[PDB]
DNA sequence: TCAGGATGTATATATCTGACACGTGCCTGGAGACTAGGGAGTAATCCCCTTGGCGGTTAAAACGCGGGGGACAGCGCGTACGTGCGTTTAAGCGGTGCTAGAGCTGTCTACGACCAATTGAGCGGCCTCGGCACCGGGATTCTCCA
DNA sequence: TGGAGAATCCCGGTGCCGAGGCCGCTCAATTGGTCGTAGACAGCTCTAGCACCGCTTAAACGCACGTACGCGCTGTCCCCCGCGTTTTAACCGCCAAGGGGATTACTCCCTAGTCTCCAGGCACGTGTCAGATATATACATCCTGA
């Protein structure tokens, strides 16, 4: 039989490895073309220069990761290591977003 | 067989994907994830974008340019108390 | 009488003039008394310097030489005070800091 | 044109305190972010000080008020030292 | 030096093909430039047979003076089959390794650096050449060959700067077009060949001293003299006679009702971009998704969509009828798989070589463009018309127009080519009172550029305002050309045999106009911009 | 001549004087254009009429006739535009909004 | 000494709207505070986008885009719609 | 004899009705002055001065308790704790 | 001189209740003492730097005021 | 499940009472008229950089499958919190008294703005070499089925 | 119940491009005077903050009881993770065109600044009605028993 890892230690590496990096982790042309997507319900016929979709990006994923950190302090509340999006939701409610 | 139009369909909110919102949450810390996650995780990227994507546009129509530069999303970050770092 | 730099005057590395026509170009009052830019200097000098040494200790302890932005936000929020200071603040290709909570790991 | 920046004064700050580091251009431009950020906010909250006590000068005084209200702890006690020691040097001579 | 005769190839390997004056001329060139310098531009006209003048210089200077060396030949993906085909028609005797696959077969490649002579020539292509130009840094090559060398124009590529550092003794480039498209890329042709003699900072001497555009002997024969032992160019007109002579014959055609509409409607009214989009209409509408009334089927509508369609339909049908093999080359690929879906619709027999295909599928493709009695041949202009032998078919139709004219002469060219047999008939389908027409007369200005130094040396806009008629909205559709569709073009037995309504000959002839009628655009814009206690919880 | 209130050209009841005055004496720019006051005082008189409006009508509907800083609040906390505007503001002697979980209630 | 409010000005927008509605003198204080507060805004925003663009003039179009830029929805319609109407009745005379 | 959570339940309704302050004023305005002894020493306060300080405390204390309740129901309890407090203040960005 | 404890247990209960609070533990009322002195710290800190600056010797409502709006909490109602 | 009782709460009338709304005098800040200068609107030029497309590779995304581990429901228990009562304490209210300090006024005087001439510090442009990134290889580590 | 295997770390080599030092120039900081006004200082007033006392009563405190809720345990099942295979589109190299951002020169009209004048708004005083409080009173609601 080939070998199998239990469930949770690839995760594991996996945080690991992407705490110990500092690169992008949404690819570029879809975020790109979203942005646009949406600026394109406040002006029509409008130009991007590329750092600013650079600028975009980096706060956007700072935003998502922060995000995330706070889902993971709620679900842990819950005595649950699984994220939920009722997580998220309190963690945006104790923000003060919603 | 319709070979002219099959791949246009993709909703560009999609094109966030899945193994994506997996590695964000993977530097977040999450060890294990739903699988109700990635809708909500979209429509919050939603949300974020067209507030500071309004007011940089904002910004970029008060100056009568039609280009928007990185200054005017720096400008739209630290409007909400989002001070970035690095782009002037 | 050859000109002398007031950055020298006042011991800094800091351009005291540029900070003194910063102020007075920024609309913060009518009128800018003259050893408020010595001040500002000396203050921001002292700031820069913090942040630079911590952030040379985290490049030097990665067995590098040069200061990268992962360097300067390890410095940051490895830092009690200056994360205080930096707190809403977004480092451009910064990463974040290792931690993992302890209900994750393995028994 | 020109574009002024505090890249040779963050350098020479650099040398004295690691005589062999280096830096690389995208730290040197965080960190021009950052000290043009931390001016601007000693400098308003220097204005409001001195427009609540309606007066139309930014003095030393304002801007040592305006380094402990801004700064925690013990780089607020260090920050004014620095600046009072300078202040003190700068006017002797 | 010493003069080399035919049959010294055939006793040093070359046993195919018999060679011909001006290409034994060309052999005997390239060997006495490869002795006295690094470097020349065989830029011999298309159809000519530069390859076979390239494997007689190997199998030369592999039994002459025993230079055994390894030989690098960069192409395009499309002519990697036809250089491997050759190399072992023509020279069997040197071993030809085709170094190409995705990265596992290049690695067990890798492997085979045994250096013991065991590959003469490495044929491998531009994307390969660029992706692992590491491996290919560590050999000592004779001969560099880079066909279809016009990829070179550009100064500042990534494969110019990664190519000039190699260790090549002769570096040898193959281009069949008129290079001097400006004079800054063919200034970097030079530069690539002679890297010592041509610097790249004299960039701004070659401009300045050449800026002549008249006759000006005085200069044009100094510039002759100067590019005299780098360039040889051969015409068919002097070189190679008594082939069947190409006609070109351009063909004009009106719109449709929705055409109009979104013609006009872009035209006022993404749109970041208006030339593509402008150009999009002309072509077909429903390469727009909005436009579609998405029916997952083929129909009969498609003909009345566009009227460059519409015309496309007569000629095909004429053309079938008349038992003629037509080529068919077009820009953007989405109007390639309209014609796709057309041509299955209306049960024509096709093939489609577009780029972005495979490597191997566009092999198999060109042995089934001459195998099978095969009617359309879907190509693209620049993935399709880079010196494939396409010599089957004999009737070029351009659907495209492409801005500048080298793509579509050589295009052209891939079906005029030695080995034809029957005369070719050229045939351009560009919209009237349109925008197609402005960049059909700037790409002709910008043609004539390089005819002049050849002949003499070697030898308002976006408007084209007569929208009064295309204001009436409506079709305009052409049906009294069907009766002088065989007045243009007079086929006999299997051949097509020796400026009015809807055609025009190309004879060397000009074509101008001065755009009448901008008012039309000025009102229907104007007509574009024609078109207390607020307390917003209670009103 | 017969002077004019510049809030009577305007037809506003805010005062544009006092807003020009404030303008100039706050330090915001070199100088202040003539429309600038105009366009303040108006959005300022309707951003009153607007707090105004709802605040009397929490105000009618307890059955009282002048407003205190409960209908004020009410008023700003019930809008959802508003509560936006005026998310991170304390009004004295407001209180909160009268509001229990679902889960609280007997059930 | 004499210190000013909004106090009429608050009032006479009051007696517009509700005829028969009083106010006390603690909300009136809340009114006053709310009107700074509003006007503070919107020239600190006014005042920070005049000196972005490198001006040196603060005109009713960066009031309209400070206006914009802080009131949320539906209120920055209304309240440019009333700006805009006070400005074009003020020319006009 | 009521049962366990409807004189809570007439509190919180009660309290919610109520516009005026929850905490008595001598013992707020004795610890604003032991407070305030460790920054100067012989300080005066305005009557409004503390008036105010009491404002802001009871709205803050108050918006905390709110999301101390969120935090405790998200765990499928009624009963708020310490560590509920511990989340929301850390969530906020106080901690 | 223990004036924390002034901030009995019934007043955090009747802060509790505004707040919705149903039921409570035993452990929230020094957790809640702890939340406040660490607020009014904050505040009466930035209020009396105000009242130093001014060369006062007398805390005004104004620097509290302008101590809350320092901190991110405007309060409304108190002058300014 | 309904009856009924005890508790709490909403409802109607009467009576103060003090705060809100109105009227008055004046004074200071806003309006009118004029002048001077520079900030900004405007036209013209140029070239950088943005957009749209094709061509081709290849790494990542998508799809499917199998299983195990985590979420969730149910149950029992025992403890800690709510409720109510009687006792105690200290907050609140009023009244008086004292003085420290905030606030206003008038008088200089030293300090910051403004301007003109000058020169060195800092910015843009240009090599150039060493720090870091990629790479192959060997070694140790950690996981997982015994 | 140790060994097999996949992952990661340390070491060596190469190469390449960006950080660092040099250099010329130009414009902004420095120096030297001159003015005018902001602020520092002294003095006087008056108010409001602190301190104390005495009494009332409302709220805090302590205690007992009982109940319902937090928490631990167990069992099921399904859904998310790990992995292999295919396919798709991201990415980069390249080609075109052209729009718009950035600069410069010119001029004109809009705003600052000054003086004069006068009416709106602020401080002050005064009356009267909206709302708070009290008391009876009916009605809703919670809880226990048959
Ligand atoms: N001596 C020859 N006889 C016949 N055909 C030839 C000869 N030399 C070359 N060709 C033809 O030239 C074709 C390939 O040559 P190619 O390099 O495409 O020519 P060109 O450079 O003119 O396009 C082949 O089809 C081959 O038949
Ligand atoms: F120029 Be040949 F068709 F390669």
């Amino acid at each position: 039989k080939p070998h199998r890892y239990r469930p949770g230690t690839v995760a594991l590496r996996e945080i690991r490895r992407y705490q110990k990096s500092t690169e992008l982790l949404i690819r570029k042309l879809p975020f790109q073309r979203l942005v646009r997507e949406i600026a394109q319900d406040f002006k029509t016929d409008l130009r991007f220069q590329s750092s600013a979709v650079m600028a975009l990006q980096e706060a956007s994923e700072a935003y998502l990761v922060g995000l995330f950190e706070d889902t993971n302090l709620c679900a842990i509340h819950a005595k649950r290591v699984t994220i939920m999006p009722k997580d998220i939701q309190l963690a945006r409610r104790i923000r003060g977003e919603r | 067989g319709a070979k002219r139009h099959r791949k246009v369909l993709r909703d560009n909110i999609q094109g966030i994907t899945k193994p994506a919102i997996r590695r964000l949450a993977r530097r977040g810390g999450v060890k294990r994830i739903s699988g109700l996650i990635y809708e909500e995780t979209r429509g919050v990227l939603k949300v974020f974008l067209e507030n500071v994507i309004r007011d940089a546009v904002t910004y970029t129509e008060h100056a009568k340019r039609k280009t928007v530069t990185a200054m005017d999303v720096v400008y739209a970050l630290k409007r909400q108390g989002r001070t970035l770092y690095g782009f002037g | 009488a050859k000109a002398k730099t007031r950055s020298s005057r006042a011991g800094l590395q800091f351009p005291v003039g540029r900070v003194h026509r910063l102020l007075r170009k920024g609309n913060y009052a009518e009128r800018v008394g003259a050893g408020a830019p010595v001040y500002l200097a000396a203050v921001l000098e002292y700031l820069t310097a913090e942040i630079l040494e911590l952030a040379g200790n985290a490049a030097r302890d990665n067995k590098k030489t040069r200061i990268i932005p992962r360097h300067l936000q390890l410095a940051v929020r490895n830092d009690e005070e200056l994360n205080k200071l930096l707190g809403r603040v977004t480092i451009a290709q910064g990463g974040v800091l290792p931690n993992i909570q302890s209900v994750l790991l393995p028994k | 044109t020109r574009k002024e920046s505090y890249a040779i004064y963050v350098y020479k700050v650099l040398k004295q305190v690691h005589p062999d580091t280096g830096i690389s251009s995208k730290a040197m431009s965080i960190m021009n972010s950052f000290v043009n950020d931390v001016f601007e906010r000693i400098a308003g909250e220097a204005s409001r000080l001195a427009h609540y006590n309606k007066r139309s000068t930014i003095t030393s005084r304002e801007i040592q008020t305006a380094v402990r209200l801004l700064l925690p702890g013990e780089l607020a006690k260090h920050a004014v030292s620095e600046g009072t020691k300078a202040v003190t040097k700068y006017t002797s001579a | 030096a010493a003069r080399v005769q035919e049959q010294d190839l055939r006793q040093w390997g070359l046993t195919g093909i018999h060679l011909r004056s001006y290409q034994l001329e060309g052999v005997n060139w390239l060997a006495q430039r490869f002795h006295c310098q690094n470097g020349c531009i065989l830029g011999d006209e298309m159809g000519l047979g530069k390859t076979c003048q390239t494997i007689a210089l190997f199998i030369y200077l592999a039994g002459r003076l025993n230079d055994e060396g390894p030989f690098l030949i960069l192409c395009p993906l499309s002519v990697l089959s036809n250089w491997k085909e050759e190399m072992q028609r023509f020279a069997p005797g040197l071993s030809c390794v085709t170094y190409a696959g995705d990265k596992e077969e290049r690695a067990c490649l890798q492997q085979d650096l045994k250096q013991e002579s065991r590959f003469h020539v490495l044929l491998t292509t531009y994307e390969i050449c660029l992706k692992d130009a590491s491996f290919l840094k560590s050999f000592p090559w004779s001969v560099l060959v880079v066909d279809e060398a016009h990829r070179l124009k550009n100064q500042s590529s990534l494969l110019h700067k990664t190519l000039s550092e190699f260790s090549v003794v002769f570096s040898l480039l193959l281009t069949g077009t008129p290079i001097q498209n400006s004079l800054q890329e063919l200034y970097s042709l030079l530069s690539f060949v002679e890297p010592d003699l041509f610097s790249k900072e004299e960039v701004g001497d070659f401009i300045q001293r050449y800026q002549d555009i008249e006759k000006e002997s005085e200069s044009a024969s100094e510039l002759h003299k100067l590019l005299q032992p780098f360039l040889l160019r051969r015409v068919k007109a002097e070189v190679a006679t008594e082939l069947p002579k190409k006609t070109e014959v351009v063909i004009y055609h009106g719109m449709s009702a929705l055409q109009k509409k979104y013609y006009k409607a872009i035209l006022m009214k993404k749109l970041q971009n208006i030339l593509s989009q402008l150009r999009k209409c002309v072509d077909h509408p429903y390469l727009f998704d909005g436009v579609e009334p998405e029916p997952f089927e083929v129909g009969d509508h498609l003909t009345e969509a566009s009227g460059k369609l519409h015309l496309l339909d007569k000629l095909l049908a004429f053309l079938y009828s008349g038992g003629h093999r037509v080529l068919l080359f077009s820009q953007m690929t989405q109007m390639l798989d309209i014609l796709q879906d057309y041509m299955d619709y209306r049960g024509y027999s096709y093939e489609r070589v577009d780029g972005s295909v495979r490597g191997e599928e566009r092999h198999l493709a060109i042995k089934n463009f001459g195998q099978q009695p095969i009617f359309v041949f879907l190509l693209s202009t620049r993935a399709g018309g880079v010196g494939m032998n396409l010599t089957a078919a004999d009737t070029v139709i351009f659907v495209d127009s492409d801005f500048n004219p080298q793509n579509d002469l050589q295009a052209a060219a891939r079906a005029h080519r030695i080995g034809q047999n029957k005369s070719v008939k050229v045939i351009r389908l560009i919209g009237r009172d349109t925008v197609e027409e402005i960049v059909y007369r700037k790409a002709a200005s910008k043609l004539q550029l390089t005819n002049m130094i050849i002949e003499g040396g070697h030898f308002e806009i976006l408007k084209f305002g007569l929208d009064k008629l295309l204001a009436s909205e409506g079709s305009t559709m052409d049906e009294i050309d069907l009766e002088s569709i065989l007045g243009e073009t007079k086929d006999g037995q299997w051949v097509s045999d020796a400026e009015g309504k809807n055609h025009m000959y190309l004879f060397e002839g000009k074509d101008y106009s001065k755009e009448p009628s901008k008012e039309d655009r000025k009102s229907f814009e104007q007509l574009v911009n024609l078109q207390g206690r607020s307390l917003r919880n209670k009103g």
